[PDB]
RNA sequence: CUCAUAAAGUGCGUCGUAGUCCGGAUUGGAGUCUGCAACUCGACUCCAUGAAGUCGGAAUCGCUAGUAAUCGUGGAUCAGAAU
């Protein structure tokens, strides 16, 4: 909810700056994300194939 | 025994606190019919034999076998076939297989439950539903095959649901609601 | 020989002479003989009229016949005085579509039924 | 002519709490309010509430009811069924 | 490190046609999972049920020595449903 989302505040609760996780940026999912792109594992996917990721290959075989 | 005072006793009670009237009508004589299971199907010849062979020994005397009427109907049916086979018969005697019935044996089954669901609904006659697998005081425990499983009946002349059953919840249990 | 609901299990194996039962089958039947002390390959004529005895009180002891379906019926009935589809897919007696079924869908159904 | 593929409609507000309550069990029931979003698997055992635009109503969720939106256990309209409203 | 148990063989026992634990279909109940989902489309199996058969109408197909028939396993394609 908009209210989980509550990371996007840069100042945590009780608990120390280790507080803050990630979140994902286009979908917001907290579950498997990627540091690099900061986008999920089913984001990281679809914005691949559309090709809007630079650099971005879809490895082969 | 036990039985005598419900007719003179347990009557008049019933009869006072909730009804205002006079001393008849509620509740006689009069035979009680008791049916038989419907055979037909079951086996082929047969099973008459172990039947009338165990109807003989909780009760006296032994069943008849009649037919119907010389009457064809829109029904498969033959001229001269033994069916229904029904024999009833009192005087003094349907008064005890209502004590040695609804007392000992039971609670005494296996599994029985407790509570009964509304029988009837506007009538008198009531209902039942026993099984298969019964154990009467009355009865060898290592010796008769086929276990037989009938039901049992009782006619009345009540005019409502209510001021009835409260004579049958005076000695037949249980019965919750 | 007689053991619950009206069983007749003739010419077989102690074994599966109780896997004919609705209520136990071969697990129920290697354990109920292991319990009672039966031996399992004995035919249930061979079987000796002190062993049934033992086998008939133990086996009593269970869930089966009419009782268990009554409960079974009542479930598809609790559910079915409800507003649940799944209750309604019991009956299915109920519209399969996209119009009404209640009048005028005889070009699919044909001849009118008997109610 | 439906159609879920692989992108199937979970408002990112009523699937991110559903998953928060997994921590250890479910939780009592809660509320929605966009029932355009579709029931499943994490959202079982669980007692959502959808708003039929007056109210949320308890609508506890089913492994059947899996694959369905919330909105078609809400009823709109309010149809009082003039009778014995019997079975 | 794992997928792996190779299946068969080898040794032993059961059985010889009685619907008998032989044969396992079908069906009821419970239940895990891959999958964002599996009512229609799943795999598998706990629990129970347990038929058709004792080599099956008119016709018709593959095969000749480790071959036929039969049993099990792996891989290519592949995020993922490969009788």
């Amino acid at each position: 909810r908009w209210n989980a989302v509550l990371k996007l505040q840069t100042l945590p609760r009780d608990s120390s700056p280790s507080r803050q996780r990630n979140r994902c940026r286009q979908t917001g999912r907290p579950h498997g994300f990627l540091r690099k792109f900061g986008l999920s594992r089913i984001k990281v996917r679809e914005a691949a194939m559309r090709g809007e990721i630079p650099g971005l290959k879809k490895a082969s075989w | 025994k036990l039985h005598d005072y419900y007719k003179d006793e347990v009557v008049k009670k019933l009869m006072t606190e909730f009804n205002y009237n006079s001393v008849m009508q509620v509740p006689r004589v009069e035979k009680i019919t008791l049916n038989m299971g419907v055979g037909e199907a079951i086996a082929d010849k047969k099973l008459l034999d172990n039947a009338a062979a165990d109807l003989a020994a909780i009760s006296g005397q032994k069943p008849l076998i009649t037919k119907a009427r010389k009457s064809v109907a829109g029904f498969k049916i033959r001229q001269g076939y033994p069916i229904g086979c029904k024999v009833t018969l009192r005087g003094e005697r349907m008064w005890e297989f209502f004590e040695r019935l609804i007392t000992i044996a039971v609670p005494r089954i296996r599994d029985f439950r407790g509570l009964s669901a509304k029988s009837f609904d506007g009538r008198g006659n009531y209902s039942m539903g026993v099984r298969e697998q019964i154990i009467f005081p009355e009865i060898d425990y290592d010796k008769v095959d086929r276990v037989r499983g009938l039901d049992i009946t009782i006619t009345t002349t009540a005019k409502s649901d209510e001021e009835g059953r409260a004579l049958l919840a005076a000695f037949d249990f249980p019965f919750r609601k | 020989a007689r053991i619950a609901g009206i069983n007749i299990p003739d010419h077989k194996h102690a074994v599966i002479a109780l896997t004919s039962i609705y209520g136990v089958g071969k697990t129920r039947s290697k354990a109920i003989l292991a319990a009672a002390g039966i031996a399992e390959d004995v035919k249930i004529s061979e079987l000796s009229e002190g062993q049934i005895d033992t086998l008939r009180d133990e086996v009593a002891k269970f869930v089966v016949e009419g009782d268990l379906r009554r409960e079974i019926s009542m479930s598809i009935k609790r559910l079915m005085d409800l507003g649940c589809y799944r209750g309604l897919r019991h009956r299915r007696g109920l519209p399969v579509r996209g119009q009404r079924t209640k009048t005028n869908a005889r070009t699919r159904k044909g001849p009118r039924k008997p109610i | 002519p439906r159609s879920l593929k692989k992108g199937p409609f979970i408002d990112l507000h009523l699937l991110k709490k559903v998953e928060k309550a997994v921590e250890s069990g479910d939780k009592k029931p809660l509320r929605t309010w966009s029932r355009r979003s579709t029931i499943f698997p994490n959202m079982i055992g669980l007692t959502i509430a959808v708003h039929n635009g007056r109210q949320h109503v308890p609508v506890f969720v089913t492994d059947e009811m899996v694959g369905h939106k919330l909105g078609e256990f809400a009823p709109t309209r309010t149809y009082r069924g003039h009778a014995a409203d019997k079975k």
